[PDB]
């Protein structure tokens, strides 16, 4: 009831999201490894001179970024 | 079922021995974190003895180095949510003035040898008590009670939120009441 | 089947009365069938599961291939939702030892993976190489053939597999059923 009610129920509201976890963040390190380990299967088999190679980069370097934001100074 | 909570037993008796460095048991205690979490209800009620360990070594922040403090940020994290007895078991037993004693970390004990770490620090310790919030009255009339900590949520106000989902520290200002 | 510990897969929950997964974790794994699509077209490739199964399972590369033949039933070459599910709800059924609970109850879904070629009927050129899944010996194939073919034409039946699901979660008063059959 009054200021107590009409904030605290759209915390709850909050509450129904995507909701990562914290370990959600990092668990991808065996992600990164088997897709790296597509990358250099993908190396022996053609090599750069391709352009669906140029979208696998741009997905190697979005995920790099997306793996930046919490790993600029944590190193 | 019961395999979970036989594995958490070994592993919780790898947890009670003294005589080993403390990281190993951190991602052991990352490890009741996520599959306490990702059991449900019934394997919170099962969890729901281990706090002792962890409450115990939670005083000693002076003493290990960062990485330590910061893998139980995200081991109480990950253990907290959607939790009933674990909310209100916590505000009896030492938690969030335990987290409000974990802030003065520095801003007014050391000032730099290598100080990104500390607004790491920081960053998962409002990350954590984000996911504590629940819906209950209890424990935001204590956050009231403190007189300092409202300049200090001025200072994370002003730091900038580098690639978060969102900034947390103005819903947390929002969720706060101060405003 | 020996799972690699700390793997993701080694942290599911199963539970042990219908032998199933949850809803907030096909919620997880649905998010990262989102993301592990690289063109975005709502399906999945192969070589990227086949390094996640190398690197969550140590099996080699024949392996890989009657699992990623099994796996295909789409005949498209590009997989996508629901063999992925149930072959992660498979492999991490394994190492519970109790699947014979799991296919007590999903005896069409196991009838629809090992008619691979839609006929209905199941031969022994189908299942010889499938028993890394079930380990189960030559001589238990030779006792199964020569005592439970209705068909006899080492062909297979619903019914008959009705009998072989309600064979699979009785094991000891099947050893004492030996016991009693010389007899």
């Amino acid at each position: 009831i009054f200021s107590l009610w009409k904030p605290h129920r759209t915390y709850w509201t909050e509450q129904q999201n995507r909701l990562p976890l914290p370990l959600m963040e990092l668990m991808e390190t065996e992600v990164l490894d088997i897709l790296k380990k597509a990358l250099i299967t993908y190396r022996s088999t053609i090599g750069r001179n391709h352009f669906m190679t140029k979208e696998l980069q741009g997905y190697i370097e979005g995920i790099r970024k997306r793996r930046n934001k919490r790993l600029y100074f944590l190193d | 079922y019961i395999f979970h909570r036989e594995k958490i037993l070994e592993l919780g008796s790898i947890l009670k021995n003294k005589r080993l460095s403390l990281d190993k048991r951190a991602q052991a205690a990352q490890k009741i974190g996520l599959l306490s979490f990702t059991g449900g209800m019934s394997a919170a009620q099962f969890a729901s003895e281990y706090m002792t360990e962890v409450a115990f070594l939670l005083q000693k922040k002076k003493a290990m180095s960062f990485r330590t403090k910061i893998l139980l940020l995200q081991s109480v994290a990950c253990w907290c949510y959607l939790n009933p007895d674990s909310q209100r078991k916590v505000r009896q037993l030492e938690i969030i003035p335990t987290l409000i004693d974990f802030l003065e970390e520095s801003f007014q004990s050391s000032n730099k040898t290598e100080i990104n770490t500390h607004r790491l620090c920081q960053f998962w310790v409002c990350y954590a008590l984000t996911v504590i919030t629940c819906n209950n009255l209890a424990i935001m009339r204590e956050l009231r009670s403190y007189r300092s900590l409202k300049f200090h949520l001025q200072l994370v106000a002003t730091e900038n939120w580098s690639g978060w989902p969102e900034n947390f520290a103005e819903v947390l200002y929002f969720l706060i009441g101060f405003h | 089947m020996k799972l690699t510990p700390g793997c993701f897969l080694w942290y599911l929950y199963m539970d042990k009365i219908y032998c199933l997964l949850s809803l907030r974790n096909v919620k997880a794994l649905m998010v990262y069938f989102h993301l592990l699509d690289v063109h975005h077209r709502n399906t999945l490739n192969d070589v990227l599961f086949f390094h996640f199964l190398q690197h969550v399972t140590n099996l080699n590369k024949s392996q890989i291939g009657m699992i990623f033949d099994l796996l295909d039933w789409t005949a498209v070459g590009e997989i996508g939702f629901d063999q992925f599910y149930v072959l992660i709800c498979i492999l991490l059924a394994h190492q519970d030892h109790l699947e014979d609970h799991f296919m007590y109850r999903h005896s069409r879904p196991v009838f629809e993976l090992l008619d691979l070629d839609g006929e209905m009927n199941i031969g022994a050129a189908n299942f010889q190489n499938y028993r890394f899944l079930f380990n189960i010996k030559k001589q238990e194939l030779r006792d199964l053939f020569h005592d439970f073919d209705i068909t006899g034409d080492r062909l297979l039946n619903y019914k008959e597999f009705k009998l072989y699901t309600i064979f699979c979660t009785d094991k000891s008063i099947d050893r004492k059923k030996r016991r009693k059959d010389r007899e």
